[PDB]
């Protein structure tokens, strides 16, 4: 295999903690590597936050974060951390790593990113409800509403149906979550044969199928 | 002295 | 500060060539190195050190830097290549990376394929109602959504979220949401959207009506 960086999952903080990620080289090693730590915010671009080279305990900051951010690594030297305290909501943003060869600046290898919301909302689960035509081809829905925070995951049939699928961006109201997504199938499918919806709200271990 | 992260072309 | 500059936008045809621009003050001194993002997806290198690919990244991505103007090439653009460019450089102890620059696939209009909701028994149990109008598969890009309980305009209790690109015919979705009280929904009668797209003159309606569901 080739190596696949691995972080650590979605986090929520409240405004003056700290937040750890963990970048994983599955399959391979930080070692002599650059190890570099890059954050979106939603809608925006890359921001690069530092490089640090285990193999050498130097680092590089972006001055913007030098230094509310701290790159490690672990000893075996296959896991890097980065530790950003004095958490504000202006950091809520997809945390990602990456991993350049040394001295050659380029990054190659990604990690997977992370999500990490800054805020005081507390963790609401999500509520799921069908979309059926109540009332050729076929059109149905399912509507995760009211949940916080980021993120949720949408399976059709369990992955079974892919096609004709279109989840739709989250949005916000009310300070609350809101999601849909639409599966449009031929209608010798439905109902003849069951659509089911599978949501996914791990910060309220919320796990949910629904039937049509 | 950070040669470490690129080089120059 | 070192500063690279990035077209917001980038639209080609299918099949044609796709440049994307990077420039920066004497950046042809600099090695440029190339991401591609898709929605949700990591960044994945493309291109680094101005023209030189990685593994498993197709032929036809191409690089040059000269001057001031870094260019990536895509050559025999598909819609598979729908996603953001991040362009990136070295300077002074620092990683500098570029705004993103949306490459989008032109192809043939198509009208919005429109399908309402009721809310759900269980919703309306709860005490809520929600009203979902899925406007699937259109371009180009812009729509309207009108919500009418009644024959009357209704501009505020929406919730509307647009797809990114369409990764296999280069089209467009969008989920529009009319959430009420549950006592609101049972105000009312016909519940419209109504969607104006380029594609017709005359809007597309999906109703119903209370009383018949």
């Amino acid at each position: 295999m080739q190596v696949q960086l691995v972080q650590s999952g979605a986090e929520v903080k409240k405004p003056g903690s700290s937040v750890k990620v963990s970048c994983e080289a599955s399959g391979g090693t930080l070692s002599n590597y650059v190890i570099t730590w890059v954050r979106q915010a939603p809608g925006q671009g890359l921001e690069w936050m530092g490089g640090f080279i285990p193999t050498f305990r130097t680092a590089m900051y972006a001055q913007g974060f030098q230094g509310r951010v701290t790159i490690t690594a672990d000893e075996s030297t296959s896991i890097a951390y980065m530790e950003l305290t004095n958490l504000r909501s202006e950091d809520t943003a997809v945390y990602y790593c990456a991993r350049g060869p040394l001295s050659r600046g380029y990054y190659d290898y990604w990690g997977q990113g992370t999500l990490v919301t800054v805020s005081s909302a507390k963790t609401t689960a999500p509520s799921v409800y069908p979309l059926a035509p109540v009332c050729s081809s076929v059109t149905l829905g399912c509507l995760v509403k009211g949940y916080f925070p980021e993120p949720v995951t949408l399976t059709w049939n369990s992955g079974s149906l892919s096609s004709g699928v279109h989840t739709f961006p989250a949005v916000l109201q009310s300070d609350l979550y809101t999601l849909s997504s639409s599966v449009t199938v031929t209608s010798s499918t439905w109902p003849s044969q069951s659509i089911t919806c599978n949501v996914a709200h791990p910060a309220s271990s919320t796990k949910v199928d629904k039937k049509i | 002295l950070a040669g470490l992260f690129y080089q120059h072309k | 500060s070192y500063v690279l500059t990035q077209p917001p936008s980038v639209s080609v045809a299918p099949g044609k060539t796709a440049r994307i621009t990077c420039g920066g003050n004497n950046i042809g001194s600099k090695s440029v190195h190339w991401y591609q993002q898709k929605p949700g997806q990591a960044p994945v290198l493309v291109v680094y050190d101005d023209s030189d690919r990685p593994s498993g990244i197709p032929e036809r991505f191409s690089g040059s830097n000269s001057g001031n103007t870094a260019t990536l090439t895509i050559s025999r653009v598909e819609a598979g290549d729908e996603a953001d460019y991040y362009c990136q450089v070295w300077d002074s102890s620092s990683v500098v990376f570029g705004g993103w620059t949306k490459l989008t696939v032109l192809r043939a209009d198509a009208a919005p394929t429109v399908s309402i909701f009721p809310p759900s028994s269980e919703q309306l149990t709860s005490g809520g109602a929600s009203v979902v109008c899925f406007l699937n598969n259109f371009y180009p890009k812009d729509i309207n959504v009108k919500w009418k309980i009644d024959g009357s305009e209704r501009q505020n209790g929406v919730l509307n979220s647009w797809t990114d690109q369409d990764s296999k015919d280069s089209t467009y979705s969008m989920s529009s949401t009319l959430t009420l009280t549950k006592d609101e929904y049972e105000r009312h009668n016909s519940y419209t959207c109504e969607a104006t797209h380029k594609t017709s003159t005359s809007p597309i309606v999906k109703s119903f009506n209370r009383n018949e569901c």
